[PDB]
């Protein structure tokens, strides 16, 4: 199990690590986080008390290096940090653990929420989609905006998600108009998946990812990139069985993960019941069709 | 955006733009088989596309041997339509390409849209305006040309005649829309008041009568009354 050291906490602060997040008061005594299970991509996020627009985050692998959160009290932000040194590391956390000044990754031993939720997630993919080459983690907030959101406001502090748009030349084949439009099944296969993603994995890491920056930062760009990647194969009359059966289990935890009262400003009305109601899939998404009934039924 | 009330005098500025109604593109009867159920035969249908400044209409007829074997005609006749609208826009030169096409029904945007990508600077607009294009099957040479095609054909017309030789196009407009909507509310009544006078006849490159500018008045007149009287006939109001 690895460790997210802290310096301090010399502001007030609700910290995130994944789906979990604690309050620490102004001077709280806390030196990080430890338990944190190796295998999954991570993120650790804050909102500030004095202020909620300060809402941001370090997506990051511990196989990748040693990190550490320390206050600037210039940029005011908690800011993550690679320590090189090793031993010094390995100091710094046996003193703090010895001291019990870290709180543990609460994971429960049946629950494979995270797991099914960052299943397709890369660190070195997100790396990619976040360009800061650096650092081995990657930052992520509230306002950050699209490569595509900046098409229609600085270019190296954008999130490149894979641009995805139904009525472009890249989604339509000349002479294929009414085709193409009304069965995306080239776009997703031919386009997305043999031409820019490579495989579903890939793909499915991309939508995890969007939909992980829209539920933890509220990021608009996120939630469009997320809803996009979900239309597109929904609208698809001809995709892998596999990708179906794994879609609806990708969906599932999501829905299921969301916060009850944000349902209102993370999922779009439209999509949704395109995708679960009109769409070719409309009856391949049995478990996420069986959640969102349940718990959203408003929206529908 | 939408073409409306408001950005109305914008049809007759220099902006080349068309009009594109597809309300008889798609054209069927209704009938009982010997079975007694119902089935549809398709008749020859036409796109409708006006330039409402020079009074150019393409009117390409669509030949019932385009729906052979397909289905979701309704779906196939917005997607044909954007089809030959796009064939009609590159079949132009640069200079003679519209700005703007204004689709009178919502429906066409998205097919529009998606076979205009080759021109991304053609504004693709709807209209708030409900225009009485569907009545173009009412004026008897653009009914005659589209019954008796046999094969795909593009007709230009004139749908102003001469008269841009004495009224502005606002005004040419005016008068097509308030024949079409007279025609469009009660055909029979509309066209006993275009033919009442038989010293009166249409030219042979013309759709309408030769009215003297006084005669017009009189015609004009004759038919908002009409879109009255059947406006009373309707409503008891
Ligand atoms: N697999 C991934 N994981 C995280 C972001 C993006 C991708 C796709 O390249």
């Amino acid at each position: 199990m690895n460790t997210v050291p802290f310096t301090s906490a010399p502001i007030e602060v609700t910290i995130g690590i994944d789906q979990y997040s604690f309050n620490v008061k102004e001077n709280q005594p806390f030196h990080g986080i430890k338990d944190i299970p190796i295998g999954h991509v991570h993120v650790i996020h804050f909102q500030h008390a004095d202020n909620s627009s300060m809402r941001y985050g370090y997506w990051f692998d511990c196989r990748m290096g040693n990190f550490y959160i320390q206050y600037d009290p210039k940029d005011g932000l908690y800011k993550m940090m690679e320590e090189r040194d090793g031993a010094k590391f390995e100091n710094i956390v046996h003193n703090f653990k010895e001291r019990q000044m870290m709180v543990s990754y609460p994971k429960i031993d049946e629950d494979d929420t995270w797991y099914n939720l960052t299943e397709f997630v890369q660190m070195d993919k997100i790396r990619k989609i976040v360009r800061k080459d650096e650092n081995q983690f990657s930052y992520v907030d509230s306002s950050m905006t699209t490569v595509q959101e900046n098409e229609l406001s600085d270019p190296a502090h954008s999130l490149n998600y894979t641009v995805i748009n139904f009525k472009s030349r890249e989604a339509i084949r000349p002479g294929h108009e009414m085709e193409d439009f009304l069965d995306k099944s080239y776009y997703l296969n031919t386009v997305m998946l043999q031409g820019i993603f490579k495989n579903s994995s890939n793909y499915f890491g991309e939508l995890q990812f969007a939909f992980l920056n829209a539920m933890f930062f509220g990021n608009y760009g996120s939630s469009l990139q997320w809803h996009a990647m979900i239309e597109l194969i929904c609208s698809s009359a001809t995709v892998p069985k596999h990708m179906l059966d794994k879609l609806d289990e990708i969906l599932y935890y999501q829905i299921k993960t969301l916060p009850e009262q944000y349902s209102d400003i993370l999922l779009n009305e439209r999509v949704w019941n395109i995708c679960l109601y009109s769409s070719f899939q409309k009856n391949s998404l049995h478990n996420t069709e069986k959640i969102m009934e349940n718990k959203y039924p408003e929206l529908l | 955006g939408a073409m409306n009330s408001s950005n109305y005098a914008e049809l007759f500025n220099n902006d080349i733009k068309l009009f594109v109604d597809d309300t008889n593109v798609y054209r069927v009867t209704v009938h009982k088989t010997f079975e007694g159920n119902v089935a549809t035969k398709a008749i020859n249908g036409c796109i409708f596309t006006l330039n409402p400044k020079t009074g150019h209409l393409f009117l390409k007829i669509i030949h019932t041997s385009v729906w052979a074997g397909q289905k979701r005609l309704s779906q196939l006749a917005k997607w044909k339509t954007a089809e030959e609208v796009s064939a009609l826009v590159r079949s132009l030169p640069k200079e003679e390409q519209p700005k703007q096409i204004i689709v009178t029904r919502k429906a066409m945007l998205d097919p529009l849209e998606v076979h205009m990508l080759d021109f991304p600077n053609i504004a693709i607009r709807p209209t708030e305006l409900r225009l009485p294009f569907s009545a173009a099957m009412s004026i008897d040479k653009l009914s005659d040309v589209v019954m008796k095609a046999t094969e795909p054909q593009m007709v230009l017309f004139n749908i102003y005649d001469d008269w841009l030789d004495r009224i502005s196009s606002y005004t040419a407009f005016s008068r097509l829309t308030l024949l079409l909507r007279a025609l469009k509310t009660n055909e029979e009544s509309a066209k006993m008041i275009l033919l009442s006078d038989p010293t009166i006849t249409i030219k042979s490159y013309h759709l309408w009568p030769s009215f003297t500018d006084e005669q017009w008045i009189t015609i004009e007149s004759q038919m908002r009354d009409l879109i009255l009287t059947e406006y009373g006939r309707k409503y008891n109001v």
